[PDB]
C-alpha cells in the first residue's frame, strides 16, 4: 500500500537537443487524460503547460508540436522555470 | 440507429503550431459527398471544412494540396472559429486559439452551417435588408442591419464600368420600400 | 441545491463537470424505483399502504405471533418487502419438511396476498402487457434519450456502457427494441433460454452493431425455474398466460420454488448463483481506474451497497454523483440527534471534504427528467423525425 | 561543530552536500544501539551500571578467580559485554567435557544473570511484545521516515538501499510491516523457516519500489538452534511462549548451545557460518565505486570495523559521514596525553587532508531525530492525511 505519488504520468523523456525536449507517450487515452483527488486535467494541443520531476524541483515547460511517427506519438516542448 | 448523416473524407495526422495536417481516404471519398440537402465537395485552396469534437465543431480554411511524393494525398489548413448550440439552435464565435485532436475526422460543410456562419443576430433580424448571394456556392443569402450599417458613415469605391451605380439605387430604394417615413437626400 | 466538497456550486460549472466525467474510460449508471414513476410505477411506501389497507387481518399474525414485522415501522411505513418475503419462504420450506399441516396453509395465503400487490404495480400498462410495440408510446420517451446520449458520447476504441438496476419491470428493453440497440443480459437462445454467466465478456464487430450491458440485481418478471438445474427466460405474452394472470385474478394460487423475483428463494443453490454473479460484477466494475458513476432513484437503505461505495472511494480515480430530493428535510433531524440510517449515511457524505462527491437535492430538480436533460447531445447528431412523415404514404398506398 | 577536510562548514553548504550524496549509485546506512533509546532502549553503560548493582556476589569471582574483567574498567564502566559472554560460554564447554561439577554450576548462574539484563532491555515494549500491530504507535515514527526517504529518492534503474545494524531488536520490522514494505533478511518459509545465503541476490518485478535489504551483524531474539543442526526463525508471540517468559521470571539456563544473540556461540561450525556471511557482505558493499555511507549511533570501540573502513578511503569514490555528539571532550582529552582508543581513533581522522570525510558534533544536534530531518522529501510526495477521515466512517457502519 506504499505509493510514491498520487497523480499519474503521461510519457517519458527520450531526447535533449539544446533547448528542446522530446517525449514519448504511453498507449491509449492514458497518454491524454488524467483524474485525481481534485478533478480532471488534460494536455491536448500546442500552447499548454507540462511538468517534469527532478527530485527536489519540478520543471515547467510549454508544448509546441505534436504528431505521429496503433502508431506512436511524440511531443516537443521548451522550458520556462521550476518550483 | 445512426450517429451521423454526413460522411468523412480524412483524418488529422499532425499539429505543428497553428497548422493542421490531414490525410484523405482513397477514391471519390475525398472529393464528393451526398446528403439530404444536396452535394458538397472540397477541391481547391479556398474552401472551408470542419472537424468534429463532440461538443463543438471547429471551422477551417484550406491552403495547400499535394501528393506526398494508388498514391496518397495531403491537405493543410488554418482555423477561424467554432460552432455550438445556444438553446435549440446554434451560434458562431470567431476566435482562433483552438485546435482539434489527433485522429479526429474531417467533414465538409453544408448550407445549414454556412447560413449560420454568414448570418446576423436575432435582435437585428426584423430590421434587415437584402443585398445579394454568396459567390463561390450561391446557396446563401446575405443580410445586413440598417442600424449598424447607417448609424455611421459608409464608403463605396470602384472603377468605371463595373457596377457601382446599381448598388446605391438598390440600397436607397430598399430603405424606402421598408421604412416609408424616411428622409433621403 | 448543489454541494461539491462541502462548498456550493453553480449550474454552468456543474454542466461542464458532467461533460468531463462522461468522457472517461468507465462510465455507469445505477437506477432505482423512483425512476419508473413517470411510466406508471410506484414506490414501496405505496405498496405497504395498500397491503395494510386491504389485508388488515393478517397484519396481526406477522407482528404478535411470528414477529416478522414491528409496530413502529408498520405505523411509519418504513418496511422492507423484498426482505420480508424470503423469511416467509423459509418458514414454509421448514413446515413442509417437518409435516405441520396447519401452519403450512397460513404461509401459503400470506405470500399470495404479498405477491398480488407487489406484481400489479410492475406491469405499467395493465392488460396491454401481452402486446407488441409498447415502447412507441409517450411514457417511454425519456428512457430513450438516456441510452442515446450514453452511446453517442463515446469514441472508437472505448468500452460500452453499463446500467445496473433494482427494478424488475420491462421499461429499458421495450425502449431499446424501438431504437435498434442490443442489450447483453446473460441469456441465449429462443426455444430454450438459459443463463450462461460468461457472455458478459462478448461484443460485436462488423465485416462490410451498437450495444450495452444491463444488470438486474433483484430479478425479473419473466424468469422462472421448472426443472432441477436451470432457470429460463420467456416473453411477456408467453408469461401472462402461464402464471401472471392467475396471480392477479384468482384468490389462492402459489407455486413454491418457482419465481425469481424479488430476492426470494436464495436457500437453493441454483437461484443464488444468479443473484451473486451480479454483485460480483458490480464490485469489479466499481474498482477500476478512471471510473464514473451516476446514481438516481436509490434511497440508500442497503448496508451492502453503502460500504462498496465508501470503499471504492480510497482510489483517486473514482468519481460519483448523487441525486436526493429530500436533503433539507433531513439535515435537521440529525442536527437534533434523530433521523434514520439512510439520512445519516447521506449527510455523512454531504459533509466531507472530498471533491470526488457531488449531491443534488433541490426537490423536483433532483428527478429523473432533469437528470436526462443535464446530459449533452453532440452537434452532428440527427435530432428530428424526418421519416415518419414519409412512412404514412407507403401505408396510404393500397 | 561540522568539520570537513579538517576545516569547518556551515549548515547550508552541508545540507546541499547531503542531497548530492543520496543520488549516487550505491547508498547505505550503519546504525547502532544509541538509535533505539528514543523508543524504550538502553545503551551499553546502563546495562553494566545495573548488573553491578543487582549482582555483587558474582563480581568478585570474575576478577579475583577467573580473570575475565579488570577493576579500573569495571569502575569506569567501560567493559565490552559481548566478548564477556563469549568467553563465559567457552569456559563452560571445557568443564562439561572433562567432568568438573563445581565449575559447571558456577557458570550457569553467571550466564543466567547476564542473559537477563540484555533481554529485558531489548524488549522495547513489555508484555505487549507478544501482541500484534506494534509499529502503529508513536515511538516508531522516525524509523518510518528514514525508510520512506531512502526509497523515494531513487530513480528507475538504480539499485535499492542497504541497512546494517548492531542491535538485536525488532524496531525496523514492526515499522516496515506497517508502511507495506518488504525486507529481505536471508530466511524463507513459514512452518519451517531456514537460512539460505543466496536470497540476498534476488529482487521483485511485476507482470501486469517494493523492497530493501537488512543485515543484522549480531543476531536477533527470534533465532535459535534445535535438537537438529539448523537455524530457525519464528515470530514474537511464539518466542515469548517458548524461551522468553522463563528467562526473566525463572532461573533456567541449561540450553547452552541454543541462542544466537548477542554473538556468543562462535565456536560451533554451524552458528559461525551465519555471522561470517554478514561481515563478508559489509566488506564487499563498502568496496564498490560510487558509494556513500552514513553512520549514526555507533561508538568506535570495535577494531575490525575500523580496520575495514580505514582501508576503503584508498579508492577515490567512497565517501563517509559520521555523527559523534561528544567530540569536544575527546579533543580536550587527547590534547594532553590521554583518552581511550575510540576517541583517539575518531580524532585521528578528524584531522586529515581528505574531502571524503565529514564529522558532526553538538550533542543534541548529532542525534538520530536530527539525522533524519537532514534528509529531503521529494516535491511530489503525498503527505497530507486524506484517507484517514474515511476509514472511521466505514466503522460507524456497525
Ligand atoms: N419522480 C421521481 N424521480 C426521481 N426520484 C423519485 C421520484 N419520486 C420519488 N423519488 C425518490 O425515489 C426514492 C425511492 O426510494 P425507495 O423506493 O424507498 O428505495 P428503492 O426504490 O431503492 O427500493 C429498493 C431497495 O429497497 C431495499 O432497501 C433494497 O436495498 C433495495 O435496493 C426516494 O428517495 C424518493 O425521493
Ligand atoms: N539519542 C541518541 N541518538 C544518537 N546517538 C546517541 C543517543 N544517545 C547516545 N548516543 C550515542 O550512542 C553511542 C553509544 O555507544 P555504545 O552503545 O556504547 O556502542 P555501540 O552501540 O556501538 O555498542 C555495540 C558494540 O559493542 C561491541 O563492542 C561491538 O563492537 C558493538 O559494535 C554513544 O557514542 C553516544 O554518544
Ligand atoms: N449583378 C450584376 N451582374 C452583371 N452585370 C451587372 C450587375 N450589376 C450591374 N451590372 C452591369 O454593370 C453595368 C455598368 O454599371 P454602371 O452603373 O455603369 O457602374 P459605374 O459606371 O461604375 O457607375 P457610374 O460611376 O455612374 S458610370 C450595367 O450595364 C449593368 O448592367
Amino acid at each position: 500500500l506504499f505509493k510514491l505519488t498520487e497523480i499519474s504520468a503521461i510519457g517519458y523523456v527520450v531526447g535533449l537537443e539544446g533547448e528542446r525536449i522530446r517525449i514519448n507517450l504511453h498507449e491509449g487515452l492514458q497518454g491524454r487524460l488524467a483524474s485525481h483527488r481534485k478533478g480532471v486535467s488534460s494536455v491536448t494541443q500546442p500552447g499548454d503547460l507540462i511538468g517534469f520531476d527532478a527530485g527536489n524541483i519540478l520543471v515547467v515547460a510549454r508544448v509546441t508540436d505534436m504528431a505521429f511517427v496503433i502508431p506512436l506519438r511524440q511531443i516537443i516542448a521548451y522550458a520556462i522555470g521550476f518550483v | 440507429f445512426k450517429l451521423t448523416e454526413i460522411s468523412a473524407i480524412g483524418y488529422v495526422v499532425g499539429l505543428e503550431g497553428e497548422r493542421i495536417r490531414i490525410n484523405l481516404h482513397e477514391g471519390l471519398q475525398g472529393r464528393l459527398a451526398s446528403h439530404r440537402k444536396g452535394v458538397s465537395s472540397v477541391t481547391q485552396p479556398g474552401d472551408l471544412i470542419g472537424f468534429d469534437a463532440g461538443n463543438i465543431l471547429v471551422v477551417a480554411r484550406v491552403t495547400d494540396m499535394a501528393f506526398v511524393e494508388i498514391p496518397l494525398r495531403q491537405i493543410i489548413a488554418y482555423a477561424i472559429g467554432f460552432v455550438k448550440r445556444e438553446l435549440n439552435g446554434y451560434v458562431f464565435i470567431s476566435e482562433d486559439w483552438r485546435l482539434p485532436a489527433l485522429g479526429s475526422s474531417a467533414v465538409p460543410l453544408t448550407s445549414d452551417f454556412l447560413n449560420i456562419i454568414y448570418s446576423i443576430d436575432k435582435e437585428e433580424l426584423p430590421k434587415a435588408v437584402e443585398l445579394g448571394v454568396d459567390s463561390r456556392t450561391k446557396t446563401v443569402k446575405i443580410f445586413a442591419s440598417v442600424d449598424k450599417l447607417l448609424s455611421r458613415h459608409l464608403a463605396v469605391l470602384g472603377s468605371t464600368g463595373y457596377g457601382k451605380s446599381n448598388f446605391n439605387a438598390l440600397l436607397t430604394r430598399k430603405v424606402s420600400e421598408k421604412y416609408p417615413n424616411s428622409r433621403i437626400v | 441545491s448543489i454541494y461539491q466538497g462541502g462548498n456550493k456550486l453553480n449550474e454552468d460549472d456543474f454542466r461542464s463537470h458532467v461533460y468531463s466525467l462522461c468522457q472517461l474510460d468507465n462510465v455507469g449508471v445505477l437506477l432505482g424505483a423512483g425512476a419508473s414513476v413517470g411510466c406508471g410505477g410506484k414506490t414501496m411506501k405505496d405498496v405497504w399502504k395498500s397491503f395494510k389497507q386491504n389485508y388488515p387481518e393478517l397484519l396481526g399474525a406477522l407482528i404478535d405471533k411470528y414477529l416478522l414485522v414491528s409496530q413502529i415501522d408498520s405505523d411509519n411505513n418504513l418496511v422492507n418487502v423484498e426482505l420480508l418475503i424470503d423469511e416467509a419462504t423459509k418458514f414454509l420450506s421448514v413446515a413442509k419438511t417437518r409435516r405441520c399441516e396447519d401452519e403450512e396453509e397460513e404461509f401459503r395465503k400470506i405470500l399470495s396476498s404479498l405477491y398480488k400487490e407487489v406484481t400489479k404495480a410492475a406491469l405499467l400498462t395493465g392488460e396491454q402487457f401481452r402486446e407488441k410495440n409498447q415502447g412507441k408510446k409517450d411514457a417511454f420517451k425519456y428512457h430513450k434519450e438516456l441510452i442515446s446520449k450514453l452511446i453517442s458520447n463515446r469514441q472508437p476504441g472505448q468500452s460500452a456502457p453499463a446500467i445496473f438496476t433494482t427494478n424488475y419491470d420491462l421499461a429499458l428493453e421495450w425502449a431499446a427494441e424501438d431504437l435498434g440497440i442490443q442489450l447483453f443480459n446473460g441469456f441465449s437462445g429462443l426455444h430454450t433460454r438459459q443463463f450462461y454467466p460468461q457472455n458478459f465478456d462478448l461484443a460485436f464487430r462488423n465485416v462490410n452493431h451498437y450495444h450495452a450491458y444491463l444488470y438486474k440485481l433483484h430479478g425479473s418478471l419473466t424468469w422462472y425455474q421448472n426443472d432441477s438445474l436451470t432457470v429460463n427466460e420467456v416473453s411477456a405474452s408467453q408469461a401472462y398466460d402461464e402464471y401472471i394472470n392467475d396471480i392477479i385474478n384468482k384468490d389462492d394460487f402459489y407455486r413454491g420454488q418457482h419465481l425469481i423475483y424479488p430476492g426470494a428463494n436464495k436457500y437453493s443453490h441454483t437461484i443464488g448463483f444468479v443473484y451473486g454473479e451480479m454483485f460480483r460484477r458490480f464490485g469489479e466494475f466499481i474498482s477500476k481506474p478512471q471510473t464514473a458513476l451516476f446514481i438516481n432513484g436509490f434511497g440508500f437503505g442497503d448496508y451492502h451497497i453503502n460500504r462498496i461505495i465508501l470503499g471504492a472511494l480510497l482510489n483517486p480515480s473514482f468519481h460519483v454523483v448523487i441525486y436526493y430530493p429530500e436533503l433539507k428535510e433531513a439535515i435537521t433531524k440529525v442536527s437534533k440527534g434523530g433521523g434514520s440510517e439512510a439520512e445519516k449515511a447521506i449527510v455523512t457524505l454531504k459533509n466531507m471534504a472530498f471533491n470526488q462527491v457531488t449531491v443534488v437535492g433541490g426537490g423536483s430538480k433532483a428527478y429523473f427528467n432533469s437528470f436526462v436533460e443535464h446530459l449533452p447531445y453532440p452537434v452532428l447528431f440527427p435530432r428530428d423525425n424526418i421519416v415518419d412523415e414519409l412512412v404514412e404514404a407507403i401505408a396510404n398506398l393500397s
